[PDB]
């Protein structure tokens, strides 16, 4: 009975592996990009051209 | 006339100077207001994220 019960757990171990070890492929996507600021420095233009 | 001439020239130079100053300062105030508003929108984004 113990062996038969543990057989199901051993089978589910593979499913657990497929669930868990695979998500380790990458997790840095939460890392965001630069998103830099200007601090009133990137204002070096006049009212010369606006369409381009 | 010569007195009027000098008066006219000096007043014209002063007027043009004041106009240039106020125009450039208007551009500056536009830029700083843009700074303020865009920063405010960042504030709103942050508020939503934290909540």
């Amino acid at each position: 009975l113990g062996t038969r019960a543990k057989e199901s757990l051993d089978l589910r171990a593979h499913l657990k592996q497929v669930k868990k070890e695979d998500i380790e492929k990458e997790n840095r996507e939460v890392g965001d990009w630069r998103k830099n600021i200007d601090a009133l420095s990137g204002m070096e233009g006049r009212k010369k051209k606006f369409e381009g | 006339l010569k007195d009027a001439q000098e008066k006219l020239e000096l007043a014209e130079k002063k007027a043009t100077d004041a106009e240039a100053d106020v125009a450039s300062l208007n551009r500056r105030i536009q830029l700083v207001e843009e700074e303020l508003d865009r920063a405010q929108e960042r504030l709103a984004t942050a508020l939503q994220k934290l909540e």
